[PDB]
């Protein structure tokens, strides 16, 4: 493992220092359907004309990125995404830009969002939730070893592949940082107290977020919720967590250690690092190497009724992709 | 129940990031 990560870091650093750029163009893709939207863009299912492969194409409007002050985050996203490689990270296949937009063309994950499956089914069983959580634990072990903080874990950003394994997407808040950082970003339900309190923070925020995710998966609702974000923040800072009566004692113990306001005590962040999590009793039945190797039988296999099928995704209003005849924000996105 | 409270809340749909 120490050996594996060392080699992983070597690979990452070469790509980090010499990013891939301009590796395709828009007309090589046929636009099929909108798979999702966000504040400054959308993700579309596309077909690559020369191979017939399907991809998910994230299209970000440069002007909207600038208005929302997300230029540096967007540059982070692409630079980091093109440099990483892990079984549970969605792969970036191509990227390019035109007068209007930035494009990131990623592997297509046909099983849909965990969010969709979780809301419909209500909640996952503990073994089911454990299976997904293990994969997140390994992914965060990988990312953090590269000095990356992920900062946007939630079921909306986790996709389920044809084999029932998870694929993490959305590196919009990912950041390579050795010290501590201060940006107030993420999703309200998932924010660690130190982010809310403007303390400056580190990778431990990802481990808190993992606690929120596990809780949400197993309960069917997050540990801290309300109608308005301000009310959510108040609950988080109080930190009083209540668990459903059906949560096992082991699960509760793990969650009390992840949803731990005290940074000297939060799991993931101590002397033993990720091992405090990997060796916790709730994970006793988990074969970490088999998980990594994808040799474990998934608890749930998405229904796939053909290639390019999209029945696992919600329908979104389809809008025209317009490319201005003038270059927008060229200087801001020069490195993209 | 907490579940009923969640389901009746305004945050059971996809949640936006704060920027
Ligand atoms: N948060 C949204 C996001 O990153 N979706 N990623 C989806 C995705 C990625 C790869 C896939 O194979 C599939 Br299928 C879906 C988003 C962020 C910014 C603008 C619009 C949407």
């Amino acid at each position: 493992v120490k050996e594996f990560l060392a080699k992983a870091k070597e690979d990452f650093l070469k790509k980090w220092e010499s990013p891939a750029q301009n590796t395709a163009h828009l007309d090589q893709f046929e636009r099929i359907k909108t798979l999702g939207t966000g504040s400054f863009g959308r993700v579309m299912l596309v077909k690559h004309k020369e191979t017939g492969n399907h991809y998910a194409m994230k299209i970000l409007d440069k002007q909207k990125v600038v208005k929302l002050k997300q230029i540096e985050h967007t540059l982070n996203e692409k630079r980091i995404l093109q440099a990483v490689n892990f079984p549970f990270l969605v792969k970036l296949e191509f990227s390019f830009k035109d007068n209007s937009n930035l494009y990131m063309v990623m592997e297509y994950v046909p099983g849909g969002e965990m969010f969709s499956h979780l809301r419909r089914i209500g909640r996952f069983s503990e073994p089911h939730a454990r299976f997904y959580a293990a994969q997140i634990v390994l992914t965060f072990e990988y990312l953090h070893s590269l000095d990356l903080i992920y900062r946007d874990l939630k079921p909306e950003n986790l996709l389920i592949d044809q084999q029932g394994y998870i694929q993490v997407t959305d590196f919009g808040f990912a950041k390579r940082v050795k010290g501590r950082t201060w940006t107030l970003c993420g999703t309200p339900e998932y924010l660690a107290p130190e982010i809310i309190l403007s303390k400056g923070y580190n990778k431990a925020v990802d481990w808190w977020a993992l606690g929120v995710l596990i809780y949400e998966m197993a309960a069917g609702y997050p540990p801290f919720f309300a109608d308005q974000p301000i009310q959510i923040y108040e609950k988080i800072v109080s930190g009083k967590v209540r668990f459903p009566s059906h949560f096992s004692s082991d699960l509760k113990d793990l969650l009390r250690n992840l949803l731990q306001v005290d940074l000297t005590k939060r799991f993931g962040n101590l002397k033993n690092g990720v091992n405090d999590i990997k060796n916790h009793k709730w994970f006793a039945t988990t074969d970490w190497i088999a998980i990594y190797q994808r040799k474990v039988e998934a608890p749930f296999i998405p229904k796939f009724k053909g290639p390019g099928d999209t029945s696992n995704f919600d329908d979104y209003e389809e809008e025209e992709i317009r490319v201005s005849i003038n270059e927008k924000c060229g200087k801001e996105f020069s490195e993209f | 129940t907490t579940y009923a409270d969640f389901i009746a809340s305004g945050r059971t749909g996809r949640r936006n990031a704060i920027h």
